[PDB]
């Protein structure tokens, strides 16, 4: 389960306080 | 406000992106899609009935009566020729939307409704209080670099600018116009003395308190015609009523300002009225009070509604929303899949989104089944045909 | 190669869109709780109908307040509604650029 | 590293644009996706357009009017507030006309409520969209009818809470009554930084959140609608692997009037009034084949001016009004005339009047561009038709005669031509 495309997009367009944390707050950059 | 300007800029960027996306999907949405950028924006469009089919050629030639909207230059009454691919196959045939005639016109043309019993005579609505009934055959092909030449007819019965222009089909001539002076004036024309300089109003109608946005004749009876105004009251006037103030019917028919109106070519009772309430509502002349299904998918004013002449259950609407929506009246109330419900109402059949500005006017070509010419304020004229798969 | 066509969006419009998206994701939870296609509104009891309860949802001026019983209120304290089914009259308030009449101006018709 | 940041930004720009477009299109669609041929999975309903529309009135009358059910039907109001006289006003919000920006509200109305211990008329009747009641003590607003005229404000005990400027805050109590297919996305930038994902909802557009029930439909939707990327299907042993990269070309510049692409801020994209533009004709769809759907697919014409032109001299945008004339390239550029004058006047072995007549002749020749010997004859006459007054004022008539003699000695012109030119010069002095 290498993340999800919708989750990656939501980690792409917002990258601020309203980032929903979760796996996006985890090691999303650099795989 | 500065916020309004920023929102307008963002909306311009979004409109450009949406147009690019639509043009990417144009092959999969239309069978014919021809976009022409007119030199001057046009506020009117009406295909001429005459069609020429050259033998041995893969196309056909139709005539479009376009107006002109110049900032300060000399306005014209353009008549152009459009080449359509006919039935099979064109790749490159040089000029396809070239003009044919150009008659000088004082002020921008608001309407270009040709006389049906004689397509030679074409009327026009000027920003002034007088309407001019041109004759493009009589006038020179090239424009004379002078003032607005004698239009062979100049009817003056209004007090301010107008937008409605209806030609009686059942009676030759009989150009009825409704203006912002809350008056719908009717000019007999036709059987009038020659040497046309001024034509007084045969009868003037004052029954709409607000500015009458548009007016149309009944397509079967010569003594009936509907008028719609900004007071949210669509009235069906009956001539020879011994009274020019009280309409035969005075249905409110809407809440906001009601702009356009068009009778059904086939049915003798069905008429549609688009309004500023973002609603195009069908109507039946059999019972005025009751309202039929109200097509509701626009996000702005509905400036023009025109029934298809090749179908009795097809109607198209357009306006400030910059979208041209085609409605199938026989599809009203059909059960839809959740995806179909998400896309839109079952009544709605097609949404044309190739315009980056308000559609000034649109019209169907009588000589072709499902092709529409729509002109926007962006000085863009588009002759487009909906894809065959949409309507079987 | 072919020249770069100078993308029209640029950065200012992109910055405004990013701000609007951040506000939308913080308000309606479209990305997280809306499954990417819905607005997750949270209701709040305002009045009690002792004859139901009137509830107003967190994004104001989007959906009208409705009367729900106490069990119904507990069941539907939070409502998720798809953007397609949003009321067309007030759906435009979710973003300034959801639909803006480009020629506001004047004159015209 | 900075490579990942660059990749994130380069993918975030189109991703943000398409996410905003997704949040916008579901309420304001560019087109019906059910009308797209590649999206034929939707619109799950055939064409039964064979029934006349003249019976719609009867059908609607039987369905609605014949089986009409009363939606509803004075109002009775009364308990106490919690935390003082309060005002109860009936607000009627009117329909949004074109003139009005927002929906107008007319407030048609006091009672001495206890400091934290009414019979209404038939004002309802439809210019007003809905009827609402506003209470101010400390404010509270409640609607009595919905959009469909739904009967709100139920009769009975009502503890309508109030917002400062039931609930824990200041609340008011009142009595109301009457009277499988796993899809993998491998984002690639510069072929060195890759992010491999997998769609949470299979056969769903990651950007548009659109339900493309078929893999071919989804791939075509990605390639068409989200054109800012390039989607190279590569297939997967389990499902489908759709590699995604940023579309390098993506010609997505301004598509409107080319003039606006260079106007000063405050006038670009003004849309305030009509603007002239050069005519152009485009054909996008003429007669498409409409071939059968197949995955093998994943292995224009314009007439007229279709750009913005610029002046060769100033490199400034060329307006459509300045197009039909002003070719801006003429025989004698001003710099050439100035250089000729300077070169003539820069000679050492020449008289002042000789230099003046030489410069006048050169300027005249450049202005008229004689290339033929015989025309030279008439050229001399043209000289006295344009430079005769200037030569006379300069008092270089003798030098002009000397130049004519030299030119005749160089062939072209003639003795008769010399006499005619001199006589024409004399007539100028007598005048």
């Amino acid at each position: 389960p290498p993340a999800t495309q919708i989750s990656d997009l939501s980690k792409r367009k917002p990258k601020t306080e309203d980032f929903l944390t979760f796996l996006c707050l985890r090691g999303s950059p650099a795989l | 406000d500065k916020e309004a300007a920023f929102d307008d800029a963002v909306e311009e960027r979004v409109i450009n992106e949406e147009y690019k996306i639509w043009k990417k999907n144009t092959p999969f949405l239309y069978d014919l899609v021809m976009t022409h950028a007119l030199e001057w924006p046009s506020l009117t469009a009406q295909w001429l009935p005459d069609v020429t089919r050259p033998e041995g050629k893969d196309f056909s030639i139709h005539r479009l009566v376009l107006g002109t909207h110049t900032s300060d230059e000399q306005n014209h009454l353009v008549i152009a020729s459009v080449q359509l691919p006919n039935d099979d196959a064109f790749g490159s045939v040089s000029g396809k939307i070239e003009i044919e005639i150009k008659i000088n016109h004082e002020g921008e043309v608001n309407r270009a409704r040709y006389m049906p019993q004689n397509p030679c005579i074409i009327a026009t609505k000027t920003p002034s209080s007088d309407v001019l009934v041109f004759d493009y055959t009589k006038h020179p092909s090239k424009p004379d670099p002078s003032g607005e030449c004698n239009p062979d007819l100049r009817l003056r019965g209004h007090q301010k600018e107008g937008y409605g222009l209806s030609w009686n089909p059942n009676l030759s001539g009989h150009l009825l116009s409704a203006s912002d002076d809350h008056t719908i004036c009717l000019w007999d024309i036709s059987a009038v003395p020659k040497e046309g300089k001024v034509v007084d109003a045969k009868t003037i109608f004052t029954g709409h308190t607000a500015v009458v946005e548009d007016v149309s004749w009944h397509l079967l009876h010569e003594s009936l015609f509907g008028s719609v105004a900004d007071d949210q009251k669509l009235m069906i006037w009956d001539t020879r009523s011994n009274n020019t103030s009280k309409p035969s019917h005075s249905v409110d028919a809407h809440t906001a300002e009601v702009n356009c109106l068009s009778f059904n070519p086939y049915s003798e009772f069905i008429l549609a009225t688009g309004s500023a309430d973002k609603t195009v509502a069908l109507w039946d002349l059999r019972n005025l009070k009751l309202k039929l299904h109200s097509f509701e998918s626009h996000k702005d004013e509905i400036f023009q509604v025109q029934w298809s002449p090749h179908n009795e259950t097809i109607l198209a609407s357009s306006g400030t929303d910059r979208r041209l929506n085609v409605w199938d009246l026989s599809k009203i109330g059909e059960e839809q899949s959740p995806e179909d419900a998400e896309d839109g109402p079952p009544e709605l059949l097609f949404i044309h989104g190739g315009h980056t500005a308000k559609i000034s006017d649109f019209s169907w070509n009588p000589n072709e089944p499902w092709v529409i010419c729509s002109v926007s304020e962006d000085n863009i004229m588009q002759v487009w045909q909906m894809a065959e798969n949409i309507y079987n | 190669s072919l020249p770069r066509p100078h993308d029209f969006f640029d950065a200012q419009t992109l910055d405004a869109i990013r701000h609007r998206a951040i506000c939308f994701n913080l308000s309606a939870h479209i990305e997280s709780l809306g499954k990417g296609h819905s607005v997750v509104f949270h209701s709040t009891v305002i009045a009690k109908r002792k004859e139901k309860l009137l509830l107003h949802w967190m994004p104001e001026d989007i959906l009208p307040d409705v009367w729900v019983n106490e069990s119904e209120r507990h069941q539907l304290k939070t409502k998720v509604v798809h953007l397609s089914k949003l009321p067309k009259d007030t759906a435009l308030l979710l973003d300034p650029n959801i639909y803006r009449t480009m020629p506001q101006k004047r004159l015209k018709r | 590293q900075a490579d990942h940041e660059l990749f994130l930004q380069a993918f975030e720009k189109p991703t943000q644009i398409y996410r905003f477009l997704r949040t916008r299109n579901l309420i304001a669609p560019i087109f019906l996706h059910r009308t797209l041929t590649y999206m034929s999975h939707r619109n799950s309903r055939t064409n039964i357009k064979r029934k006349t529309f003249k019976v719609d009135d009867m059908l609607s009358k039987v369905e609605k009017m014949k089986g009409e059910q009363e939606s509803h039907s004075h109002l009775q109001l009364t308990t106490g507030f919690f935390h003082v006289t309060l005002e109860v006003l009936l607000v009627k919000v009117c329909h949004k006309k074109r003139k009005d920006v927002s929906c107008p509200i007319r407030q048609v109305p006091k009672k001495q409520v206890p400091l934290n211990p009414a019979v209404s008329s038939n004002e309802f009747e439809h210019m007003v969209k809905s009827y609402s009641l506003l209470f101010r003590v400390f404010v509270a607003q409640m609607t009595v009818f919905d959009k469909n005229r739904r009967l709100q404000l139920l009769d009975g005990e009502y503890e309508v809470a109030m917002q400062e400027m039931f609930s824990q805050g200041p609340t008011l109590q009142f009595t109301l009554r009457w009277t499988k297919l796993r899809i993998f996305y491998q984002f690639l930038y510069n072929n060195n930084t890759r992010q491999q994902t997998e769609a949470r909802d299979d056969l769903h557009c990651p950007w548009c959140t659109l339900n493309c029930r078929k893999l071919y439909s989804l791939l075509k939707h990605l390639k068409l609608c989200h054109s800012r990327f390039i989607f190279n299907y590569v297939y997967h042993p389990k499902g489908a692997r759709i590699d995604v990269s940023i579309n390098e070309c993506y010609d997505g510049s301004y598509a409107g009037n080319p003039q606006d692409i260079h106007r000063q801020p405050g006038f670009a994209f003004s849309r305030n009034g009509p603007v002239k533009r050069t005519p152009i004709t485009h054909i996008l769809v003429c007669r498409p084949k409409r071939t059968k759907a197949s995955m093998s697919e994943f292995l224009t014409y314009s007439s007229g001016h279709n750009r913005l032109y610029f002046h060769s001299d100033t490199c400034l945008p060329l307006r459509p009004q300045e197009m039909e004339v002003d070719s801006e390239d003429e025989k004698d550029p001003e710099w050439l005339r100035e250089k000729t004058i300077t070169q003539i006047e820069e000679f050492s072995d020449v008289n002042e009047g000789e230099k003046e007549v030489m410069k006048l002749w050169n300027l005249h020749v450049m202005k008229h561009g004689f290339i033929a010997d015989n025309q030279m004859n008439h050229a001399c006459m043209l000289f006295v038709e344009n430079y005769g007054q200037k030569i006379i004022k300069k008092n270089l008539c003798r030098n002009f005669m000397l130049h004519l003699v030299s030119m005749h000695d160089f062939n072209l012109i003639s003795i008769m031509s010399i006499d005619k030119a001199v006589t024409k010069l004399r007539e100028m002095q007598q005048k």
